């Protein structure tokens, strides 16, 4: 038993240093883009330059 | 006016849009039928190969601008008659507006109710508001009911 709340507080000291989970994002910015629209020269041009 | 439809606008993100209408009459003419814009301009989607019936749900995506949408675009709707259309038919409209960041309180309330079903029940909040069932007349006591 005392053992099981070792086990609890070593992980909870592992999850204070990881923190809050990181929500992804689905509702984004990215539309559904055509595949020869992703893959322009230009907009990796545009994105280097 | 009379009658023709419900018109909705379904904005599935960014400059991508959907039209859900249901056509009451259906009898006389249609070939290849129309989506206005505007009220001028801008046939939308001239691709159906199929004439809408009575009393039916159908759904024809289309994609617009916000910045349009910002102002009133009356957008309608051209069941073409065969040889001349433009709106000479029986045709109808609206427009649609958008202006962000108001009345947040009337949609949250939907939200509240999902919720705590979607604790009660054990059910996941995705498919209990996908098990309801939502008419523009249904009261909420029904809805619980169902």
């Amino acid at each position: 038993r005392d053992t099981l709340n070792e086990a609890k507080m070593w992980y909870m000291q592992a999850l204070g240093l990881l923190g809050d989970k990181p929500v992804s994002i689905f509702s984004n910015g990215w539309e559904n883009p055509s595949l020869s629209n992703a893959a322009d020269k230009t907009q990796a041009k545009q994105f280097h330059d | 006016e009379k009658q023709a439809d419900y018109i909705d606008l379904i904005p599935q993100g960014g400059n991508q849009f959907l039209v859900n209408f249901s056509v009451k009459k259906t009898k006389k003419d249609a070939t290849h039928f129309s989506i206005g814009y505007n009220k001028s301009f801008n046939n939308l989607a001239d691709k159906n190969g199929f004439v809408p019936l009575a009393g039916e749900h159908y759904s024809i995506p289309v994609t617009l601008d916000a910045k349009i949408l910002e102002k009133k675009t009356k957008i309608g709707i051209t069941r073409k008659k065969p040889e001349p259309a433009s709106d000479e038919n029986h045709y109808t409209s609206a427009t649609f507006t958008i202006h962000p960041n108001a009345e947040p309180g009337i949609w949250l309330l939907r939200l509240n109710k999902t919720l705590r079903l979607a604790k009660v029940s054990g059910m996941t909040p995705h498919e209990t508001q996908h098990a309801l069932i939502h008419v523009r007349n249904d009261s909420s006591e029904y809805e619980l009911r169902r």
